[PDB]
C-alpha cells in the first residue's frame, strides 16, 4: 500500500497564506488564484498547487486537473525546466498565417529566443486586422516583424499600453446611465424594455442569433435568486468586435450589463473577459471602480487559452473554478445556471447596443438592413482587404458589398478566390458565391454560419486547404478533450490532412461522426471547414 | 412513469430511469463505454457509444445520460446512431494497442467493439503514453485508455479517494493521479476501485499481467464469499487460478456498494502462506515448556513432533478430561475466537459450557468495546448498533467522534464521505489528531486527549440549559431524565473548554447543530471505548443521543464501529462468560433451566470468569488446562509477567491457530485449523447483518474445519454431538437464540445477508432498531450521568 503521497512544504504554505491574504478560499475562485500565482510567479510550482489545495481544502488532483486545462497557467513539477520570465507569444492562425506568422515565428524562435525569454504559437488573440499578431508579456505588437519584436523585448515594452477611452465623467457628460437611472426608479417599467428590446429583434452576437428578449423573459421567468454571466472570450480566430468596443466604449457595455441585471434582479453579475486582452481588463478595472455604489455587484474574471471557455455552459464551468468542460443539455444553462441558479450569459456586442434600442427606439434597429435581413451587425473583416478592421454594417450583406464598400477594394497584387464567414467555426467558401447575404440565418443551407461575423478573405496566393488544416489543427488544440467524436475526430482529421491527398469519403465518414455525436458546439462545427472544402472546391482532389 | 416509444414500440419507463436503462430492461441493450450500469457510478455522456436518434432533435442523444419524457420516440437502430457509434468504436480502436498480447484482450470494450463489428480502424494510430507499473498491486497502462472517465467517478465521487483525475485538455487529456505522478507514490489507497471500473485493460491488476503487460491468467473458478478483515462485512468475489487466489472483486453485498478496500482487494495471499500450519503437532516431552521460549516458524519440530488426526486429538481431548476430572470443572477455560463463524462460536461456547461444566467462556477481543457495549447495555438493553453506517446517507449531522473509519472501515468512510458529498451532510471529527476526513468536515473538534467526557458533557448542558432537548421523547420514552439535570449545571461550555481543547461557541454551535438536525448519527470506536473509563465517554453519548430524541428513525442512532470480522456475531453466539447465547443471563433461573433442558445437562450458576479474570487467575493456579481458538493471548495484552508468563504455566494448553503462531509456542497439542478462505459459515457484521461464508479452496494439506476439531473434542469429552456440518450448528442454535427467530439456513444462502432482527420470512430486516420503544423491562431507556473523578 502507498497512500503516503506528496506532502506540502512548509516553505510553499506560507507563501501562498500571504499571497491569498483575506481573499475568499472557495473553489469558485480557484481560477482566480491559479493568475494569481501565475503572475507572482511566473510558473505554478508543483510545491505552490500543493499550498493552494492545502488552503482551499481541495485534492492535488483537483487543483491539477483544474490548472492543466487552459494554456496560459506553467504546471512545472521538479523535474520540469524553469519557465522563462518573458514569453513571446506568435499567433498562427488562418490571418496571421497569411501574413507570415509560421515563417515569423520560427524566426524569432532561433534568433532572440533564450533561457530569458520563450517563444510559443498561440491560438488567437483578436489582432487579426494587425496581422501578424505577436505578444510580448501582455503588450501585443501590431503587424509584428523581427526588428520589432526585438526592439520590444530589449526595451523591456512589455506591458500593455492603454488608450484613450470615454472615461466615466464623459459618458456622464452625455447618456450617462440615464436610461439605468430611470430603470433603478419606477419611470419607465421593466415591462417597456423587455418590450421595445423584444420588437426591436435583436439577436445574440456571441455566435448563436438568441433573441436577446426572449432570453431575459425567459430567465425572469426562472424563480429563485438569479444571476448573470458576461461572455468575454470571443475565442474565434477571425473575431475582434468585442475588444474594439470594450476599449473604446467601455460604459455603454456596462450600461447594459445593469439593464440587464435589474431586468432579471440578478444580485450581481460576472464578466469574463480574456486574458489576450489586458487593455480591456485595465480599462474594466478603472471604469468598474468609478459606478455609483448599490444596485448589483459586479464582478471581473479574467480567463486563460481555453477557447472552449466561450461555450455558455464551459464558461459557467470555468467561473465555478473548475475545467471549462460544457455540459449536457437537458437542462439549459437559463435554468440551472453556474451555481445551479438561474443565469443569463450574454456577449459583450449584445450589452453595448441595448442602451441604443431603449433610447432611439426599435425602430431605429429595424431602419437598417441592406438585404431582406434587418438589423445592424460589426463584422470583424481580416486577411487580403486593403482596409481591415471592425464594421459597423447593415445585415445581409453580401461579401462582395462588404469588400467593395467597407473595406475599400481587395489589395495590390492579389484576386478574391475564397472567404470564410464566421471564422474558423464557419467553413470555407469559394469567391464564385459571392452572392450570398451574411446574417443568422441565411448561411446554413451552404454547411457554414456566421456566428461572431468573422470574416477572412482568401487571395489566389493562399491555399484553402492549408487554411483548412490551420482551422483543423486550431480545433485540435482546442478542443476539451471530453467526448470522443471531437476529441479524437480533430487529431484524426488533422492527421489525415497531413498526407499529399487525403481520403474525402473518410473524412466525409468521420465529419459526420462529429457533427451528430458531439456534446457542444465546438465538435458540431470542427468539421465545416474540411467538408465546405470538400464540397465547394472539387479542383482540388 | 413515462410511457414513451422506443424502436417503434410502446414501453414504460420507471421514475429516474434512463433510456439505456429502459432499453435494457426491455432486451435491445446497446453499446456502453463510459456507462457503469453499477450503483454509485452517475451516468457521464462522455463516450458517445450509447447515442440514440430522438425525434424532434437536431443531433443524437447519449441514453447513457438522457431520461425518456412524455411523449419521446426513440430510435437507437437507425443508420445515424449505428453510425455514430460504430465510429466512435472506430477511432478508439484505432487508439487501441492491440487484440492480441493486449492488457484484457476480453475486455469490455471489446466486447462493445465486437458487438458494432469493429474489428479494425481506417484511421492512423496515434503514439500513447507509457506503461506505469510502479504499483505493485495494479499497473496502469494508459495506451489503451479510452478516456470514459470512469476511474475518476470511481476515485472520486464512488470511493471520495480524490486520487485521479483527467487533468489535459484535448487528446492529450490523460488520467493523472495527483500532479500526474506515477501512483506507487501518490496518495492511492490500493482499493481497486478504479481498476474494477475501467472498461479497457487500462487499469488491471498487476497478477494478471506479465512483464509485457499482456493478459496472461484467466481465473477458472471465482467464488463469493466475505472479507475477514474489517466488521463491517464487505462483500468479496475470490478469483481462483489453480487452485490460488489470485484476485479479490467486490460485489453488490448490502454493506460494500460493490466496493472494497486494500484488504478486500488484496491479502488474500495469508491463506496460501508458507508458513501454514498442515499436521497436528505434539509437544515433545523432551523440551520443556520455557517462559520466553520462541518456536521457529519455519522449523516447527524443534519444540513439537509430527503426529495422526486421532494422536494429537486424543491427546488434546485427555488432557483436559484428566484436568476437569482431577482438579475440578472450574480448572478449565476456553478462548473463542471473533474471526471464525457463528457456528464455530457456538459451538466453541457449547463445548466449554458441556463438557467442562462450567461459564469460563470469553475471546480476548471483546475487550475493545467492553466499556462501549457495557454502558449500551446499561441504557438501552442492548449493544447492538442502533443504525446501520449507510444510515448516514439519511442523517444531516455526522458525528465521528473517537474513530478513524477511513483507515479501519474504509467502505463505511466512504459512504460517510458520499453522504458528505451528495446530501447536505455535515460531519463532525471529534477526534484528538487531524483526519483523513478532516477535509470533508464541516468541523474537527481536536481536544485534549482524555478530556472527552468534559466536552460531551458541555454539550449536553447547552442541550438542556438552552431547551433544546425535546421534553416529549423524553416524556414517554426514557427514565431519569431528571437526575442528570441536577450534575449537567456544574459542566458548562465556560468552564469545560479550560479543560477540554475546543472554546465555548464552538461547542454551542455543535450542541445546536447536532441538537436541531432532522437526523444525526453518532459513530465511534476504540478512541473513546478503549480508553480507561471507557464507559463514561459512551454513557454521555448514549444521553446526547437520547435526551435530543436522535434515535429509532431512519438517519438517526447509534453505531459504535466493530474492528473485527464477527465479534458481534461471537458475542451472539454466547462467547461471554456473564450471559448465555442471545444475551440471555446466566444467573436468571428461567434461563439456566431453558438452557438445561434444552441441552440435556446441568449447567454452571455462577457466572464465569473474564478473559483478564482467567488470566490473572492462572497465576494464582485455580485455573490450569485452557483451550484457545483463533486467538493470540501471547501477544495481545502487556505480556512480560501477566500473559506470556501465564500461558506457560498451563497445565495443558490446547491452540487451533492456522499458523504455530505465539500463543501455540506454549501449547501442547496445536491444532491445524482452516482459514476462512477454506470455510463455510455464518458471520454478523457491525451493521447488525447476518451473511454467508463460502469456501473459496481447500485447507492446505490435511488441515480441518474448526468446527470438526471442536466436535471432536466434544465426542472424546462424552458429549456425543454430531453435526454435518455449519448448517445443522446454525440450525440448532437458532432454535435458542431469539434474534435469529424467522431467518434460516435456506433463507441466508439466498438474498446474501439479513439483518436479523426481522418479523416475516420476505421482509427485510429491521436496520433501524428502537423506533417503538426499548427491550428493557420498563419499555423505556434510561439516561445515566457521567461521573468525572479524576
Ligand atoms: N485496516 C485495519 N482495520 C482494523 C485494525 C487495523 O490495524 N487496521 N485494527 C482493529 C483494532 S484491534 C480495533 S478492533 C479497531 C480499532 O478501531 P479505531 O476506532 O480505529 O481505534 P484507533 O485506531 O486506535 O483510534 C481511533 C481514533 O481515536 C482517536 N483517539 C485517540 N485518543 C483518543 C481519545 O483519548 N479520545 C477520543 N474520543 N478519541 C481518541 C484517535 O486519534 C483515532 O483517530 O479496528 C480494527 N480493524
Ligand atoms: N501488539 C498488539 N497487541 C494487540 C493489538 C495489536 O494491534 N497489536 N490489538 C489489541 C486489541 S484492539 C485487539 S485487535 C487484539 C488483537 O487482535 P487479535 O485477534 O487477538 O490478533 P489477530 O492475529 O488479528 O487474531 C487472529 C488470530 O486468530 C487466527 N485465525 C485467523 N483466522 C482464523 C480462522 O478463520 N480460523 C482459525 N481457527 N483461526 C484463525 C490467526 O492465525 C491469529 O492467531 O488484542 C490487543 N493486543
Ligand atoms: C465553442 C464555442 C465557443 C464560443 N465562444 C464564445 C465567445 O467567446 N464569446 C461569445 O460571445 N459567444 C461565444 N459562443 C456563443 C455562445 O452562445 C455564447 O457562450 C453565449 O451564448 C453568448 O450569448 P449571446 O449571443 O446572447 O450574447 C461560443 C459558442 C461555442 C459553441
Ligand atoms: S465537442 Fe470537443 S470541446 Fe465540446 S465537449 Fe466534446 S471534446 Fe469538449
Ligand atoms: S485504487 Fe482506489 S484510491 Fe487508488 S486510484 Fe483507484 S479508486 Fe483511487
Ligand atoms: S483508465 Fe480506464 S476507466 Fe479510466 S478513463 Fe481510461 S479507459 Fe476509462
Ligand atoms: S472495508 Fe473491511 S470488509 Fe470491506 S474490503 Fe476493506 S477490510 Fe474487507
Ligand atoms: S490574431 Fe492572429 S489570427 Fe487573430
Ligand atoms: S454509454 Fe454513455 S458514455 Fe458510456
Ligand atoms: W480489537
Amino acid at each position: 500500500a502507498v497512500p503516503k503521497g506528496r506532502q506540502v512544504d512548509p516553505h510553499a504554505k506560507v507563501e501562498i497564506e500571504e499571497l491569498l491574504g483575506t481573499r475568499p478560499r472557495q473553489r469558485d475562485l480557484l481560477i482566480e488564484h491559479l493568475h494569481l500565482i501565475q503572475d507572482t510567479y511566473g510558473q505554478i510550482s508543483a510545491d505552490h498547487l500543493a499550498a493552494l489545495a492545502d488552503e482551499m481544502s481541495l485534492a492535488f488532483a483537483e487543483v491539477f486537473e483544474t490548472a492543466t486545462f487552459y494554456a496560459h497557467f506553467d504546471v512545472v513539477k521538479e523535474g520540469e525546466a524553469d519557465i522563462p520570465r518573458l514569453t513571446i507569444r506568435v499567433c498562427d492562425s488562418i490571418t496571421c498565417a497569411m501574413f507570415g506568422a509560421d515563417e515569423l515565428l520560427e524566426t524569432l524562435q532561433r534568433e532572440l529566443a533564450s533561457d530569458a525569454v520563450r517563444v510559443v504559437r498561440a491560438p488567437c488573440v483578436g489582432l487579426c486586422d494587425h496581422a501578424p499578431a505577436v505578444e510580448v508579456g501582455h503588450n501585443f505588437l501590431h503587424r509584428a516583424d523581427l526588428a520589432s519584436v526585438r526592439a520590444a523585448v530589449e526595451a523591456e515594452d512589455t506591458h500593455a499600453h492603454i488608450p484613450t477611452y470615454v472615461d466615466y465623467d464623459a459618458y456622464r457628460a452625455g447618456g450617462g446611465y440615464a436610461t439605468l437611472e430611470r430603470l433603478r426608479s419606477g419611470e419607465l417599467p421593466v415591462d417597456d424594455v423587455l418590450k421595445v428590446l423584444d420588437d426591436g429583434g435583436l439577436r445574440g452576437l456571441g455566435g448563436a442569433g438568441f433573441p436577446t428578449g426572449r432570453k431575459w423573459r425567459s430567465v425572469r421567468g426562472e424563480p429563485g435568486p438569479r444571476l448573470m454571466a458576461v461572455n468575454g472570450d470571443e475565442g474565434e480566430p477571425g473575431t475582434f468586435k468585442d475588444q474594439l468596443y470594450l476599449n473604446t466604449d467601455p460604459h455603454r457595455f456596462l450600461e447594459g450589463m445593469l439593464i440587464g441585471a435589474h431586468v432579471v434582479e440578478a444580485a450581481d453579475v460576472y464578466i469574463y473577459l480574456r486574458d489576450e486582452y489586458p487593455i480591456s481588463r485595465e480599462i474594466l478595472a478603472r471604469e468598474i471602480a468609478k459606478l455609483p455604489e448599490g444596485g448589483t455587484r459586479i464582478h471581473l474574471r479574467r480567463g486563460a487559452g481555453a477557447y472552449i471557455c466561450g461555450e455558455e455552459s464551459s464558461l459557467i464551468e470555468s467561473l465555478e473554478g473548475k475545467r471549462g468542460l460544457p455540459r449536457h443539455k437537458p437542462p439549459f444553462p437559463f435554468q440551472v445556471g453556474l451555481f445551479n441558479r438561474p443565469t443569463l450569459i450574454n456577449n459583450i456586442e449584445t450589452l453595448f447596443w441595448v442602451r441604443d434600442l431603449i433610447e432611439r427606439g426599435a425602430e431605429w434597429w429595424k431602419s437598417h438592413g441592406r438585404n431582406g435581413r434587418v438589423g445592424l451587425r460589426s463584422y470583424s473583416v481580416s486577411g487580403r482587404v486593403k482596409e481591415p478592421g471592425v464594421k459597423l454594417a447593415p445585415a445581409g450583406l453580401t461579401i462582395q458589398e462588404l469588400i467593395d464598400e467597407y473595406c475599400g477594394g481587395i489589395s495590390d497584387g492579389h484576386s478574391f478566390a475564397a472567404y470564410l464567414p464566421g471564422g474558423a467555426s464557419g467553413g470555407i467558401l469559394p469567391a464564385s458565391m459571392n452572392d450570398i447575404p451574411l446574417d443568422f440565418g441565411t448561411l446554413e443551407k451552404y454547411g457554414c454560419f456566421i456566428g461572431s461575423a468573422a470574416v477572412v478573405i482568401l487571395s489566389d496566393q493562399d491555399d484553402v486547404r492549408g487554411a483548412a488544416l490551420n482551422l483543423m489543427k486550431f480545433f485540435e488544440d482546442e478542443s476539451c478533450g471530453q467526448c470522443t467524436p471531437c476529441r479524437s475526430g480533430t487529431q484524426k482529421a488533422r492527421m489525415l490532412m497531413e498526407n499529399g491527398v487525403w481520403d474525402t469519403d473518410l473524412l466525409g465518414e468521420l465529419a459526420q461522426c462529429m457533427r451528430d455525436a458531439s456534446i457542444c458546439g465546438l465538435g458540431q462545427a470542427a468539421s465545416n471547414p474540411v467538408s465546405t472544402v470538400i464540397k465547394y472546391f472539387p479542383d482540388l482532389f | 412513469t413515462i410511457a414513451f416509444e422506443f424502436d417503434g414500440q410502446q414501453v414504460e419507463a420507471q421514475p429516474g430511469e434512463t433510456i439505456w436503462a429502459v432499453a435494457k430492461r426491455l432486451g435491445t441493450h446497446i453499446p456502453h463505454l463510459c456507462h457503469k450500469p453499477d450503483p454509485g457510478y452517475r451516468p457521464d455522456g462522455n463516450c458517445r457509444a450509447c447515442m440514440v436518434e430522438i425525434e424532434g432533435e437536431r443531433v443524437l442523444a447519449a441514453s447513457c445520460k438522457r431520461t425518456p419524457a412524455i411523449g419521446m420516440k426513440v430510435k437507437s437502430a437507425t443508420e445515424r446512431a449505428t453510425k455514430a457509434r460504430a465510429m466512435v468504436l472506430e477511432l478508439l480502436v484505432a487508439d487501441q494497442p492491440e487484440r492480441a498480447t493486449s492488457h484484457d484482450p476480453s475486455s469490455h470494450f471489446w466486447v462493445q467493439a465486437d458487438v458494432l463489428d469493429v474489428t479494425e480502424s481506417r484511421f492512423p494510430a496515434a503514439e500513447r503514453w507509457t506503461s506505469d507499473v510502479s504499483h505493485p498491486a495494479m499497473s496502469v497502462n494508459l495506451d489503451a485508455c479510452i478516456q470514459c472517465n470512469l476511474c475518476v467517478r470511481a476515485c472520486r465521487e464512488v470511493q471520495v479517494n480524490d486520487v485521479i483525475g483527467m487533468a489535459y485538455r484535448a487528446a492529450g487529456s490523460k488520467v493523472v493521479f495527483d500532479f500526474d505522478d506515477p501512483m506507487g507514490g501518490s496518495t492511492c489507497v490500493a482499493c481497486g476501485e478504479c481498476v474494477q471500473a475501467c472498461p479497457t485493460g487500462a487499469l488491471m491488476p498487476a497478477a494478471y499481467l506479465d512483464a509485457n503487460q499482456t493478459r496472461t491468467v484467466y481465473p477458472d473458478r471465482e467464488v463469493k464469499s466475505l472479507c475477514p478483515y474489517c466488521g463491517v462485512g464487505c462483500q468479496v468475489s475470490y478469483k481462483v487460478k489453480d487452485e490460488r487466489i489470485v484476485y479479490a472483486e467486490g460485489v453488490n453485498g448490502p454493506a460494500n456498494q460493490n466496493r472494497l478496500c486494500v484488504k478486500g482487494r488484496f491479502g488474500f495471499d495469508y491463506v496460501h502462506h508458507p508458513h501454514r500450519l498442515t499436521v497436528p503437532l505434539i509437544r515433545l516431552e523432551n523440551v520443556p515448556k520455557d517462559a520466553n521460549d520462541q518456536v521457529d516458524p519455519a522449523n516447527p519440530w524443534t519444540h513439537f513432533r509430527e503426529a495422526t488426526w486421532e494422536e494429537a486429538l486424543d491427546r488434546a481431548a485427555g488432557g483436559l478430561k484428566a484436568i476437569r476430572d482431577t482438579n475440578g470443572r472450574k480448572a478449565l477455560a476456553g478462548f473463542g475466537s471473533a474471526k471464525g463463524s457463528n457456528e464455530e462460536a457456538y459451538l466453541f461456547q457449547k463445548l466449554v459450557r458441556l463438557g467442562f461444566g462450567t461459564n469460563n467462556v470469553d475471546h480476548c477481543t471483546r475487550l475493545c468495546h467492553a466499556s462501549s457495549v457495557a454502558a449500551l447495555m446499561e441504557g438501552l438493553n442492548s449493544g447492538a448498533v442502533t443504525a446501520p453506517f449507510s444510515a448516514a446517507l439519511d442523517a444531516e449531522v455526522i458525528v465521528v467522534i473517537g474513530a478513524n473509519p477511513t483507515v479501519n472501515h474504509p467502505v463505511a468512510a466512504t459512504f460517510l464521505k458520499n453522504a458528505v458529498k451528495q446530501r447536505g451532510a455535515k460531519l463532525i471529527i471529534m477526534d484528538p489528531r487531524r483526519q483523513t476526513l478532516s477535509r470533508h468536515a464541516y468541523r474537527h473538534l481536536a481536544f485534549r486527549p482524555g478530556s472527552d467526557v468534559a466536552m460531551l458533557n458541555a454539550m449536553l448542558n447547552v442541550i438542556v440549559t438552552e431547551g433544546l432537548y425535546d421534553e416529549q421523547y423524553i416524556a414517554g420514552y426514557t427514565e431519569n431524565f431528571e437526575a442528570l439535570r441536577e450534575k449537567i449545571v456544574d459542566f458548562t461550555p465556560e468552564k469545560m473548554a479550560s479543560v477540554c481543547g475546543i472554546d465555548a461557541e464552538t461547542l454551542r454551535e455543535v450542541a445546536r447543530l447536532y441538537a436541531r438536525a432532522k437526523s444525526s448519527l453518532i459513530f465511534w470506536g476504540m478512541g473513546v471505548s478503549q480508553h480507561v473509563h471507557g464507559t463514561d465517554n459512551s454513557r454521555c453519548l448514549i444521553a446526547l443521543a437520547l435526551i435530543t430524541g436522535q434515535i429509532g428513525r431512519p438517519g438517526t442512532g447509534l453505531h459504535p464501529l466493530r474492528g473485527q470480522n464477527n465479534v458481534q456475531g461471537a458475542s451472539d453466539a454466547g462467547l461471554i462468560p456473564m450471559v448465555y447465547p442471545d444475551y440471555q443471563s446466566v444467573e436468571k433461573d428461567a434461563v439456566r433451566e431453558l438452557f438445561e433442558e434444552f441441552w440435556g445437562q446441568s449447567l454452571d450458576p455462577q457466572k464465569g470468569l473474564t478473559v483478564v479474570e482467567i488470566m490473572r487467575a492462572i497465576h494464582a493456579g485455580e485455573i490450569r488446562g485452557m483451550f484457545v481458538e483463533g486467538e493470540n493471548p501471547a501477544m495481545s495484552d502487556p505480556d512480560l509477567n501477566h500473559a506470556r508468563h501465564a500461558l506457560a504455566m498451563l497445565d495443558h494448553l490446547v491452540v487451533q491457530d492456522l499458523f504455530l503462531t505465539e500463543t501455540a509456542f506454549h501449547a501442547d497439542v496445536v491444532l491445524p485449523a482452516s482459514a476462512f478462505a477454506e470455510k463455510a459459515g455464518t458471520f454478523t457484521n457491525t451493521d447488525r447483518r447476518v451473511q454467508i461464508a463460502q469456501p473459496v479452496v481447500a485447507p492446505p494439506g490435511d488441515a480441518r474445519q474448526d468446527w470438526w476439531i471442536i466436535q471432536e473434542l466434544a465426542r472424546r469429552l462424552d458429549l456425543d454431538w454430531n453435526y454435518g456440518g455449519p448448517a445443522d450448528i446454525f440450525a440448532e442454535m437458532a432454535q435458542v437464540m431469539p434474534s435469529l427467530n424467522n431467518i434460516t439456513w435456506e433463507r441466508l444462502e439466498r438474498e446474501g445477508a439479513v439483518t436479523y432482527p426481522v418479523d416475516a420470512p420476505d421482509q427485510p430486516g429491521n436496520e433501524i432498531i428502537f423506533y417503538a420503544g426499548f427491550p428493557t423491562e420498563s419499555g423505556r431507556a434510561k439516561i445515566v450521568p457521567a461521573a468525572i473523578v479524576p
